[PDB]
């Protein structure tokens, strides 16, 4: 399990630092810039926070789709391919995980502290994964290299071992004990995933962290930083224009700081999420679409095939 | 001309059912562009054409001739 | 050979075009240009803010103040300002590590996509890769990634495996297929069908178990040898 984007933010720096209040705003404009650098830093991220999602998903060309009559050998795929059935169309693990991963933002909007939305939709995300695996599955791992080339599936396992070195005259004589292999594996992954709470503690703590980033960052309203008060409409209210001057210029420098402490934060954590989409743009690439040679860069064991499954702010792949 | 998304309200720009690449992305699978007396629109985004493989369990397809492409990175 | 000098040398040639008409190319770098000098323009109108302070001229303040005020208001310009670079210099120290990251992907590349040959599939550009050549760029580098795509396609009828006694034969390398009469043996990604024989097949099992084995002859070489 990999993370792939994080929570795309925005502040507005006028409205957070000096909230509806026309004395104060006045001042905001002598400290200039930094309120209009922070949205420069924060739309950096949030551009990338779709080149991330963009670079993993989507490296296929086309929207390839599953063909209706399935024979792979006795694999059966019906837990990782698409259900019609749900009103949002993905695949059965797709769901187990949407559970897994879940006022507040009512004061978030009112301070400045807003959420973007993704560029994909949670449902476009679902088109890719099924495309891609809709392209492992028939087209063999060709689909990528070029445009795709059909392949009988058991043939595909019998080229899979080649890599790995077991000659195919043991896949067909195994075909069978492999299909009850198979399917079974994919069984067990329902159970790991439904009955524990942990699988995603990657994706739910790259969620818990922005949750607990703006969280902080509307407590810090509440400090005096050495201000006679922190609410910015009492001074205004219990103070000349000539003192406030004195107080407010400790409210705004004190919290136009926590804000660049905010934007750093990100700065780097979306650093590290940018550093694992690529780790999860190569397995897709190097994995996915091809078979990687790579040892325990897929997986503990020999590897043969992996299937993506999308994750809120994240991806899973099925090695 | 009002258009309701699932980013939010948008105003000024004509929606339009034909499916393009993305130009200036929004939010929510929205994609805007200036193309089209001219105006702005705006569209649900296209993941690229859809391409049904045609598969069977006795068929395989091998290329007869291929190509050398140079791709800059 | 000579097909494949002409598909090269062609390659080659659209990449001017595509350099030369496209302003985006770069876009990469001319953006890592165009950061810099954003963050640095941008650490120069700091200069022009009060923070405070009566006045952002360092200057006016200490020919309109004593040294007593003044430290009062200076110290307002110097913790703003200070604090201007300490915002700068941590914007570089990021963005130098998302170089650093690059700058990885590059000098992993170079070793194992020029010098080598990659097995890695999408690491160097689309398609299986032959080769990569590459070209040095202001503040970046460029390869160009030679790749083998292929191209035309055809329907075959195809098996796993062939009856032949009963024998089950596998192929060494490649895959069976039939044009609707004859099987042939041929290589996977490009079509070169072959005679199929004793050796380019090996014999595993039976035909009792795989599952969609097709009856043919395999043809031996060393029966008219000895009938010879
Ligand atoms: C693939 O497996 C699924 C479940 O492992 C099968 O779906 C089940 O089919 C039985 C009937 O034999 C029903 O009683 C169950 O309710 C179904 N479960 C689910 C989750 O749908 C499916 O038939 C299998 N498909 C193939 C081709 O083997
Ligand atoms: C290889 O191992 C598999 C299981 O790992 C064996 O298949 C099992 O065989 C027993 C009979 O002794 C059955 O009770 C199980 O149901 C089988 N499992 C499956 C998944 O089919 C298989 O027999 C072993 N083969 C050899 C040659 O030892
Ligand atoms: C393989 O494809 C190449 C082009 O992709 C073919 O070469 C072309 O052949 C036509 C004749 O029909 C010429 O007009 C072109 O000038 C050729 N192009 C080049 C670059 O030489 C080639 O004939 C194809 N080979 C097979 C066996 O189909
Ligand atoms: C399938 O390919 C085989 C081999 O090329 C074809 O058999 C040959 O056909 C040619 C005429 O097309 C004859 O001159 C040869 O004598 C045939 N070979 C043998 C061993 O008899 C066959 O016709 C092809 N069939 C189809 C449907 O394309
Ligand atoms: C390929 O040929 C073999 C014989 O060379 C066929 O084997 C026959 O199978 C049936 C069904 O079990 C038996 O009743 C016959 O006795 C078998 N023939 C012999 C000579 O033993 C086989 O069926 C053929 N392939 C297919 C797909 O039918
Ligand atoms: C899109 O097409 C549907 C039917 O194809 C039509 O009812 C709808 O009005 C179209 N959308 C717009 C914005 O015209
Ligand atoms: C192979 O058969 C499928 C069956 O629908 C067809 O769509 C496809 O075009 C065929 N291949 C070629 C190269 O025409
Ligand atoms: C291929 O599928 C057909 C049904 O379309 C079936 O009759 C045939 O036995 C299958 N062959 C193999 C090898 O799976």
């Amino acid at each position: 399990i990999l993370p792939v984007s994080m929570t795309k933010t925005s502040v507005d720096c006028t409205m957070y630092i000096c909230g509806d209040s026309t004395e104060c705003s006045n001042l905001l404009l002598q400290y200039g810039s930094f309120c209009t650098q922070l949205n420069r830093a924060l739309t950096g991220i949030a551009v990338e926070q779709d080149k991330n999602t963009q670079e993993v998903f989507a490296q296929v060309k086309q929207i390839y789709k599953t063909p209706p009559i399935k024979d792979f050998g006795g694999f059966n795929f019906s837990q990782i391919l698409p259900d019609p059935s749900k009103p949002s169309k993905r695949s059965f693990i797709e769901d187990l995980l949407f559970n897994k991963v879940t006022a507040m933002q009512m004061a978030y909007r009112f301070n400045g502290l807003t959420v973007l939305p993704p560029l994909l939709t949670d449902e476009m995300i679902a088109q890719y994964t099924s495309a891609l695996l809709a392209g492992t599955i028939t087209s063999g791992w060709t689909f990528g290299a070029g445009a795709a080339l059909q392949i009988p599936f058991a043939m595909q396992m019998a080229y899979r071992f080649n890599g790995i070195g077991v000659t195919q005259n043991v896949l067909y004589e195994n075909q069978k004990l492999i299909a009850n292999q198979f399917n079974s594996a994919i069984g067990k992954i329902q159970d790991s995933l439904s009955s524990t709470a942990s699988a995603l503690g990657k994706l739910q703590d790259v969620v818990n962290q922005n949750a607990q980033a703006l969280n902080t960052l509307v407590k810090q309203l509440s400090s005096n930083f050495g201000a006679i008060s922190s609410v910015l409409n009492d001074i205004l209210s219990r103070l000349d224009p000539p003192e406030a001057e004195v107080q407010i210029d400790r409210l705004i420098t004190g919290r136009l700081q926590s804000l660049q402490t905010y934007v750093t934060q990100q700065l780097i954590r979306a650093a590290e999420i940018r550093a694992s989409a690529n780790l999860a743009a190569t397995k897709m690439s190097e994995c996915v679409l091809g078979q990687s040679k790579r040892v325990d860069f897929c997986g503990k064991g020999y590897h043969l095939m992996s299937f993506p499954q999308s994750a809120p702010h994240g991806v899973v792949f099925l090695h | 001309n009002v258009f309701q998304t699932r980013a939010g309200c948008l105003i000024g720009a004509e929606h339009v059912n034909n499916s393009y690449e993305c130009d200036i992305p929004i939010g929510a699978g929205i994609c805007a562009s200036y193309q089209t007396s001219q105006s702005i629109i705006a569209y649900t985004m296209s993941l690229g054409a859809e391409n049904s493989v045609a598969y069977s369990n006795n068929s395989i397809a091998i290329p007869t001739n291929f190509t050398i492409s140079v791709t800059t990175e | 050979q000579k097909l494949i000098a002409n598909q090269f040398n062609s390659a080659i040639g659209k990449i001017q075009d595509s350099l030369s008409s496209t302003a985006s190319a770069l876009g990469k770098l001319q953006d890592v240009v165009n950061q810099n000098a954003q963050a640095l323009n941008t650490l120069v109108k700091q200069l022009s803010s009060n923070f405070g302070a009566i006045s952002s001229v360092l200057n006016d303040i200490l020919s309109r103040l004593d040294p007593p005020e003044a430290e009062v208001q200076i110290d307002r310009l110097i913790t703003g300002r200070l604090q201007s670079l300490q915002t700068y210099v941590t914007q570089q120290l990021i963005r130098a590590a998302e170089i650093r990251a690059s700058a990885n992907l590059a000098a992993t590349k170079m070793s194992e996509c020029v010098l080598g040959q990659s097995k890695r599939v999408d690491f160097c550009g689309k398609g299986y890769h032959l080769m990569s050549f590459p070209q040095s760029a202001p503040h970046g580098v460029v390869f160009l990634h030679v790749t083998y795509v292929p191209a035309q396609e055809k329907n075959f009828t195809t098996a796993p495996a062939i009856c032949h006694d009963g024998k089950a034969h596998f192929p060494r390398e490649g895959v069976f297929v039939s044009n609707g009469t004859h099987w042939f043996v041929t290589q996977r990604n490009f079509y070169e069908p072959q005679i199929i024989t004793t050796d380019n097949t090996f014999v595993s099992g039976n035909c009792d178990v795989v599952i969609g084995i097709v009856n043919n002859t395999v043809y031996d070489p060393l029966q008219p040898e000895l009938d010879s």
